[PDB]
RNA sequence: CCUGGUGUCUUGGGUG
């Protein structure tokens, strides 16, 4: 009840997705805005505006709920039948409904870092779901599968100014954890911006007009097309740079490429115009030294927050007018690479058999600090991992540029190399407690095998992939591995929470004073200068 | 009325990873040590090997907001085929005869390697390229 | 509980106009037309017809949110032609084309019957 | 006794984010309770907007008392603190 | 060389061994052999290694403050009820843990 | 429970093709042939009759309360 | 039936949803990004089998560890007039223009869980309080308030907003005026307001 | 200028091809036919006795999806625009359904043919249910056993498909164009070949295939669009097309009138 | 107001012809909870019809 | 259910042992604190009378 | 019948086809294990069906061998919260909370075990036409 | 004619 009590003026419901909103905006339902109220003081510049809210009532939005005088007596508008004979005086208070441009605090349990509590502007929206921007999902660590988030409304004037000038969303772009931004373009927005910035992307004037009109910060001047004859066609790089403010330079060399850029790598942005370089995760991502950090350091928080919405709207319109999907055929390879994968698996099995023969004949080299069995298991695991990596690399090189899985992997929004390796090539070796499948039975792992069987297929080596078909033994091994991983996660989350709680309780009275020193509550000097600089 | 005009013979054409954008490499016939590596389109201007193209680089098409071309006015693009406009993003001051100019047209890259007496007037902010035949 | 009414998607209130016009002082001869209780059906049909006109220099439309039945169109013509007269001529041309199409469809159905 | 003279002030002359937010909140709370505005009010009638306009014009009659860990304090006027 | 076990006092005195660059992973023995200034550096190095093993990166100021708080009273102060509650702070703050 | 009236996808009236479907099934015809005989070329309407589970027959087995 | 849970983001009408060449509109639209990371090839296999069964006229046997392959189903799907991989050319429901990338289309079995929006929405401004601590109660059926745990307090401390944290635990909570003596320092002060 | 070429026409569905038009115009016409077409469906269900195994709201929703004849719905006024008090004979259709099974053995299946039209705006052919022939029972509604009566009153009003999908006259409207992909508006996903792994459309024999040595026409525009409009029996295909054209023309006229009155 | 908690029909507006119950009657704008949906709406006084002993009597009841 | 309680550490009675083949379900298990403890019998499982 | 202890001294075979040696090269189907460690195997038992190793909630998952273990666990845990027809006498029962689906439809990709679970007769779901695409960004 | 009251402790399964 003291370190953690229950407060009033708080709402909690499931959130939703809405890329058509700003970075510092949250969609509040009608019933939630009608239930919550804010007490505004009756002044000489808003009494005529408050009279309309009083005449409206608590059942009509926008309206009022209670009227408080200077003594403390509250007038309930639900039972007051004489609402038309109520005059407002200077110094009173009116509990008005939650309207627009109202900074409110937003949180989601658990609150790990300081970015979990953010001040957002209320926007009245229908339905009963909170509408959030698709860029604040990274610091919130939330998704749209059943995420209930909490919203608190201040009840004073100083708290509103504090939340607007301190806990504002554009002010929480750069995080002091690793001097890098925490919000970036991900998901379908990243997948669309990876394809729009291609070299073979050409848009017609009819679509270019609509894409330029979708920019709220557009100056109203249409840029010249890259091709004038025989048909005016624009490139996605120009329409992306249109939303980028001028006076922004960024040079990034990837792989040591030259200025000709044969692989279309790197990144060159001069005067807010992207010269060359495909925009992906290494540009508009959450990494340090990108375009977001450059804009934040050059212009400010407002321009950086507006650029997020502009890029989001542009990429969403381009993807809606273009399209992206995935299918089963995107995970099926040809008959030429499957044979190579099978040959590599057979070679790995032959190498494992040779290692077994060498270990069973006293012809295996002993590793420094490890016994015979430990070194043998380590060598087998390393060989299996190398074979799986080679098979995955071959399967990835077999994929073409038009593959949706390869595009999603190269975009960086979702998927990786191990995903393609496990979906097309080979799953890999199932590890349990750092080692392989232990002999749960009598000198064996399953009753379908013989005793003293050190073969990969009898120790948790899923040869087939998810597309081919997992054998019952491989299925049981994968189930055991998944159960072990889930149990380890569910056990370690509580330990990490306890560690964080202990660290917070140990470091909570530390504050930098005006003399530059770093002292606690007792006055003892911990550091003569914060960060020694 | 133009800044540079030459006739380049295409030597190598590489489609690369894109099916529409192709990189063409050409060398001038009247003067050596002058190379042109330019990204062009295939569906709008199909090229081939050993093809002579008249390349003209200028700064203006007159004989800021874009507008549809009216059928009553005339310009320099009325006598050419592949017309493009871009911005120069590099002006390398090499060793006399070795001077490289890098231009970008919305992403399409063009590298022009030549001397000083032929590229001293190409130090502009924007460039219009016209390819004929 | 909080689901809005469906009939409000096409019913215009008494204090809300159907067509709003606002001037754009940033560029000469440019207007912003706000359409209420409409969808993409008339929007695209007007946008393409205005883009198919030589006197129209810029024409675009966009819906701020699909939950609200309204959209906004930017129209910027030249100095001689007024965007309002251009939109009226485009509407008249679309009406004439639809009348001709209906007449041809009726004439074809009279033979197919 | 605990007051440091104006010629011996060693604190920073710039306004921090916390001090600026506190000043803005105090000014808005005072204006909301019918206070004589030192600047002209045009279309912006919100208390926070008026406070921001007064802060941008350096017309806020308030003094920040920055406290020192030893017990002393320094009084810095809002009309002399450089605001970015 | 990498030697299992902790015995810096007897290892540093071995001839042919650089008695000025020998590092130990246990800060408890470092506090007794070298001092608190070397213990702070060892703790910071261990924390940085633990953080960067998984590719993560944390600013230097946070780890510096963390290793300076534990090395403020002269000895190693644990992050438990034995080292935190043994301070001269208020009772209402110490009873909240 | 009961056969739906309109198709969930498009909206074709499929509520009047259940008795005829059962009669065609009683004659030994396959499910695909019975669905093709009812002029159901789209699978969206075929899934409304092939994957339908009639449960009102089991609910009618209970005696009425009134 | 593969762990792909999701909430409804928006609702579109019939004229706004995309359509293929036969005029079939999707009853639901999912995200492709939830496919390569979670590795749900079984979902695509089940969708393809359901499409093949709906085209032919029978229920496919989804029994694991059988001889059913992907090519055998793709051959039967291609022999019916459709694509082998289930791809269909869908059009845009806004302008009618063709989509450059094909869209996976087909029937899939879904289920509605007990978690809904109307059963989790809660809001309270000034409701009933407890008797022991005079604090807001706990529970949705009792009109309670949200809990401000220690993590929220630490996050507010890290933000530097002291006034907000002070008001959240006083004016917007359970404040009370007590009287103390200037000598004893205890709360044993008998006070009378109407008699002053 | 726009020409119409009807390929197939009957009573329910009609397949044709539209030429000399625009893609946006065809999309707008399809959207109008799928939504902006006023019909007639049951809007109110008064239940006086329901002792069946189904729920009351279940039977109401089942009745709301019953298509009714709306051939004379243009002269019918909306319920929200009627100046009269409550329901009358100019904006509402009244029907009654009374069913009762007598006997200790059997099951009476209540079909859509039991909907008897009580009143209506005479003598307009509206309110009657849609039937295929003369002996068809119709759509199944409920099944009554022993001592199970069902007495219901249906009140149908005029509405469009924008408020509820039950007012949509069309079910599945197929629409396509360019079977050979001459405009290059899409990218065919393939594994070895794109011409063999992709089936041909049903209108591939109506257009000539592109030549292998034919240059790409960048000035080409979509001209021919094949559209098959199907109905649910509540309205005819030609009637639906004419009503959609009339609704689009009325919307355009209202926009033009508002533009002229804004000055 | 002797019109609270009474069956009332609607004669004009969008919900023309719907049953409801007068949940709150503060003045002019009556709060009516309808029977078909699960919501309460405010409605003007000239848009209601109160029941009695013979049909639905308007304001003359 | 295994009467062990939420008290404890490691994952000895929670991990899926190899002897659980054909007796209990290798996938059906609760999430949270009862993960690995509460199990469900297979489709062909039987208890001795 | 064999228990956990008797299974330690027996040799079980997965499929009956593995009881005899065969005489392929299919790039689409799975690869069977080689089992070249032992010269000759002496099988004493044979499994009736491998798909029977799953439980009740796991038998509803179509093709569980092509999914992940966490996804299968999540599906088995969420299957107990699907809305459907729990009993045929719901009109006479007065349970505290009951949820009944409107139009229960049987899945197209069913398993044989469902024939013993009454899933095709009392389903809890619907066969909806799902499309995988990125529309207006409202499905991310 | 204002003012206004339904609760403390547990057991089992789920949500992020
Ligand atoms: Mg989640
Ligand atoms: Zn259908
Ligand atoms: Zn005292
Ligand atoms: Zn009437």
């Amino acid at each position: 009840n003291l370190m953690g009590k229950r407060v009033d003026f708080s709402a909690r419901t499931v959130i939703s997705g809405d890329p058509n909103l700003e970075l510092d905006q949250v969609g509040v339902p009608i019933s939630i805005a009608k239930t919550l109220s804010y007490p505004e003081t009756v002044t000489q510049y808003n009494i005529h505006r408050l009279t309309e809210y009083v005449r409206n009532g608590p059942n009509e939005h926008p309206g009022a709920k209670y009227v408080i005088r200077d003594n403390g007596d509250r007038i309930d508008l639900r039972y007051h039948k004489r609402a038309g004979d109520i005059v407002l005086q200077y110094g009173w208070k009116v509990e008005r409904h939650l309207m627009d441009d109202d900074p409110v605090l937003f949180n989601r349990q658990p609150s790990l870092h300081k970015m979990s509590m953010m001040a957002h502007r209320v926007k009245v929206m229908p339905y009963s779901t909170f509408r959030l921007n698709l860029s604040v999902t990274s610091p919130y660590n939330a998704d749209f599968d059943g995420d209930e988030m909490n919203l608190h409304v201040p009840q004073s004037e100083e708290t509103r100014a504090e939340l607007s000038q301190l806990c504002a969303v554009p002010l929480q772009i750069v995080s002091p954890q690793s001097n890098k931004p925490v919000m970036g373009i991900v998901q379908d927005t990243l997948c669309g911006v990876r394809k729009m910035t291609l070299r073979d992307t050409f848009i017609e004037y009819e679509q270019v007009m609509n894409m330029l009109f979708w920019v709220p910060s557009w100056d109203g001047v249409v840029p010249q097309p890259a091709i004038l004859k025989p048909k005016p066609l624009w490139t996605g790089k120009q329409l992306l740079s249109i939303a980028i403010p001028s006076g922004i330079h960024l040079q990034r060399t990837d792989g040591g490429n030259s200025l000709l850029s044969p692989k279309d790598n790197g990144m060159l942005i001069v005067d807010g115009k992207v010269m060359f370089g495909v925009v992906d995760k290494k540009t508009v991502g959450s990494g340090g030294g990108g375009l977001i950090h450059t804009v934040m350091r050059e212009k400010g928080p407002k321009i950086c927050a507006e650029l997020f919405g502009n890029i989001q709207k542009v990429v969403n319109y381009w993807l809606l007018h273009n399209g992206f999907s995935i299918g089963i055929g995107d995970a099926i390879a040809d008959a030429s690479t499957m044979k190579e994968i099978t040959h590599a698996i057979s070679s790995a099995k032959e190498q494992v058999q040779e290692i077994i023969y060498k270990a069973q004949h006293n012809e295996l080299e002993l590793k420094p600090g490890m016994t015979l069995r430990e070194s043998f298991e380590g060598e087998v695991s390393r060989t299996l991992n190398d074979a799986r990596d080679s098979a995955g690399r071959s399967a990835e090189m077999n994929l073409k540029d038009l593959n949706n899985v390869k595009q999603m992997v190269s975009a960086g929004s979702k998927g990786s190399f191990i995903n393609i390796a496990q979906m097309s090539a080979c799953v890999g070796q199932q590890m349990v407690e750092g080692k392989r499948i232990a002999f749960g039975f009598a000198d064996r792992s399953l009753p379908h095998f013989t005793k003293d069987d050190f073969s990969p297929e009898s120790k948790g080596f899923v040869e087939n992939s998810y597309l081919r078909g997992l054998t019952p033994q491989e299925f049981f091994f994968h189930a055991m591995a998944g159960r072990e991983g889930l149990i380890d996660t569910a056990v370690k989350t509580a330990e990490t929470g306890y560690i964080q709680r202990r660290l917070v309780k140990a470091l909570e009275d530390i504050m930098v004073h005006y003399d530059g020193t770093t002292r606690n509550s007792l006055g003892d000097i911990i550091q003569f200068l914060y960060g020694e600089d | 009325s133009a800044l540079f005009d030459d006739i380049f013979t295409v030597q190598t054409v590489d489609n690369g990873r894109y099916n529409k954008v192709s990189r063409i490499i050409g060398i001038s016939t009247t003067n050596s040590a002058i190379k042109l590596t330019l990204d062009i389109n295939n569906e709008m201007f199909p090229v081939s090997q050993d093809d002579s193209l008249t390349v003209t680089l200028a700064n203006s098409l007159s004989l800021k907001s874009w507008r549809p071309p009216k059928p009553t006015d005339k310009s320099l693009a009325d006598d050419y085929d592949y017309v493009m406009f871009g911005t120069v993003y590099k002006f390398e001051e090499g060793d006399e005869d070795k001077i490289k100019v890098y231009v970008s047209f919305g992403g399409l890259l063009m590298c022009l390697e030549g001397g000083y007496k032929s590229l001293a007037s190409l130090k502009q902010d924007n460039l219009y390229i016209l390819i004929r035949r | 509980m909080n689901a809005p009414d469906r009939f409000e998607l096409f019913i215009l209130p008494d204090d809300v106009p159907k067509l709003k016009i606002t001037p754009d002082s940033r560029v000469p001869n440019c207007i912003i037309i706000k359409f209420e209780r409409e969808d993409h059906t008339l929007a695209n049909l007007l946008r393409e017809e205005l883009a198919l006109y030589p006197d129209v220099t810029f024409v675009a439309y966009k819906v701020e949110h699909p939950l609200f039945a309204n959209f906004v169109m930017r129209l910027q013509t030249e100095e001689g032609t007024r965007p309002k007269q251009a939109l009226e001529r485009a509407c008249a041309s679309i009406i004439n084309k639809l009348k001709t199409l209906d007449h041809k469809f009726n004439e074809e159905w009279n033979i197919k019957n | 006794e605990l007051a440091i003279l104006k010629e011996e002030r060693t604190t920073t002359p710039y306004l921090t984010k916390y001090e600026r937010a506190r000043i803005l909140g105090t000014r808005a709370l005072q204006i909301s309770m019918n206070a004589p505005v030192l600047v002209d009010i045009e279309g912006e009638t919100d208390p926070l907007q008026i406070a921001m306009k007064e802060l941008s014009q350096r017309k806020i009659p308030l003094v920040i008392r920055r406290y020192l860990p030893d017990g002393s304090y320094e009084d810095w006027g809002c009309d002399e603190l450089i605001v970015d | 060389l990498e030697t299992d076990g902790i015995n810096l006092a007897e290892v540093m005195a071995v001839p042919g061994v650089d008695s000025s660059r020998t590092y130990s992973n246990s800060f408890v023995e470092i506090l007794s052999v070298l001092g608190i200034e070397a213990t702070r550096s060892s703790l910071y190095k261990e924390i940085l290694n633990v953080i960067a093993f998984d590719g993560s990166y944390v600013n230097y100021r946070h780890m510096a403050l963390l290793v300076d708080v534990m090395t403020s009273r002269g000895y190693l102060m644990a992050i438990t009820r034995h080292g935190i509650n043994r301070a001269d702070t208020g009772a209402l703050m110490r009873c909240s843990f | 429970m009961i056969i739906p009236v309109r198709c969930f996808s498009c909206g074709k009236v499929v509520g009047d093709k259940w008795d005829a479907y059962l009669r065609l099934l009683e004659e030994g015809k396959q499910e695909g042939d019975a669905l093709d005989e009812l002029k159901l070329k789209r699978y969206c309407c075929r899934r409304m009759v092939l994957t339908h589970v009639d449960l009102i027959e089991k609910f009618l087995r209970y005696n009425p309360l009134e | 039936r593969h762990g792909q849970k999701g909430t409804i983001g928006v609702t579109y009408r019939h004229e706004d949803m995309p359509f293929s060449a036969e005029g079939i509109v999707p009853d639901l639209i999912i995200n492709p990004h939830a496919i390569p990371s979670r590795m749900t090839v079984a979902h695509l296999i089940e969708c393809l089998l359901s499409k093949v069964g709906s085209i032919r006229g029978y229920e496919g046997d989804a029994t694991p560890f059988t001889d059913l392959t992907v090519d055998a189903v793709s051959n039967l799907l291609r022999d019916n007039g459709y694509q082998s991989r289930g791809f269909e050319v869908m059009y845009n429901g806004h302008t009618g223009k063709k989509l450059m990338a094909q869209v996976f289309f087909g029937p899939t079995y879904y289920q509605r869980l007990r978690h809904m929006v109307d059963d989790k929405i809660h809001a309270r401004a000034r409701g009933p309080v407890q008797v022991l601590t005079r604090q807001p109660v706990e529970g949705r059926s009792r009109d309670g308030g949200l809990r401000f745990g220690e993590m929220e307090r630490d996050c507010m401390i890290a933000h530097g907003a002291a006034g907000f944290l002070k008001e959240r635990l006083m004016e917007a909570s359970d404040a009370f005026r007590v009287h103390v003596c200037g000598i004893c320092g205890l709360m044993s002060v008998i006070a009378n307001l109407k008699k002053n | 200028e726009p020409k119409v070429n009807i390929i197939n026409a009957q009573d329910d569905e009609v397949e044709l091809m539209l030429s000399d038009v625009n893609l946006s115009l065809a999309n707008s016409l399809r959207r109008t036919m799928l939504a902006e077409v006023p019909t007639l469906a049951i809007d109110l269900v008064e239940i006086k006795m329901n002792t069946s195994v189904l729920a009351d709201e279940f039977i109401s929703h089942r009745l709301g999806l019953i298509p009714l004849v709306s051939e004379d719905v243009e002269e019918m006024k909306y319920s929200r625009d009627c100046t009269c008090e409550d329901y009358c004979d100019e904006c509402s259709v009244v029907l009654e359904l009374s069913a009762r099974h007598e006997g200790e053995e059997g099951t009476t299946d209540v079909y859509s043919s039991s909907l008897i039209k009580v009143s209506g705006p005479g003598n307009l052919n509206v309110g009657e249910p849609v039937r295929r022939d003369d002996y068809d029972q119709g759509i199944l509604l409920c099944k009554l056993r022993n001592h199970q009566e069902l007495n219901i009153r249906c009140i149908a009003k005029k509405g469009i498909a924008k408020e509820h999908a039950k007012w949509s006259p069309c079910s599945a409207i197929a629409f396509e164009y360019d079977p050979h992909n001459k405009l290059k508006h899409t990218d065919f996903w393939f594994e070895v070949d794109a011409k063999k792994e992709w089936p041909d459309s049903k209108y591939a024999t109506w257009e000539e295939p592109p030549k292998p040595g034919e240059v790409f026409d960048y000035k080409a525009k979509p001209n021919r669009f094949y559209m098959t409009v199907e109905t649910t029996g509540s309205l005819k295909a030609n009637q639906v097309f004419s009503r959609g054209i009339k609704t689009l023309q009325e919307k355009l006229a209202n926009v033009l009138f508002e533009l002229e009155n804004s000055r | 107001d002797p019109t609270l908690n009474k069956t009332v029909k609607i004669r004009q507006g969008g919900y023309k012809g719907k049953i409801g119950i007068v949940k709150e009657a503060n003045g002019d704008r009556f709060r009516v909870e309808l029977h078909n949906p699960n919501k309460t709406i405010p409605i003007p006084c000239s848009f209601l019809l109160i029941e009695s002993t013979h049909g639905w009597v308007p304001y003359e009841d | 259910n295994t009467p062990i309680g939420r008290d404890g550490k490691l994952a000895k009675p929670r991990q899926l042992h190899n002897t659980h083949w054909g007796l209990v379900c290798p996938a059906e298990t609760p999430e949270g604190q009862a993960c690995g403890l509460v199990k469900n019998l297979s489709l062909l499982s039987g208890i001795s009378i | 019948y064999v228990d956990g202890e008797e299974e330690e001294t027996i040799m079980i075979a997965m499929t009956p086809e593995d009881l005899q040696t065969r005489s392929l090269n299919d790039t689409a189907k799975r690869i069977k294990p080689e089992m070249s460690t032992s010269s000759h195997h002496t099988f004493t038992h044979c499994e009736i069906h491998p798909s029977m190793i799953l439980g009740v909630a796991a038998s509803i998952i179509p093709f569980p061998d092509h999914n992940q273990s966490p996804r299968n666990t999540y599906q088995s845990a969420m299957g107990k919260q699907a809305m459907g027809v729990f009993l045929t006498n719901y009109n006479v029962r007065m349970d505290t909370m009951a949820n009944i689906l409107y139009y229960p439809q049987k899945p197209l990709a069913k398993t044989q075990a469902m024939e013993y679970l009454k899933f095709r007769e009392l389903p809890a779901g619907q066969n909806a036409i799902v499309a995988i695409a990125c529309y207006s960004g409202y499905n991310q």
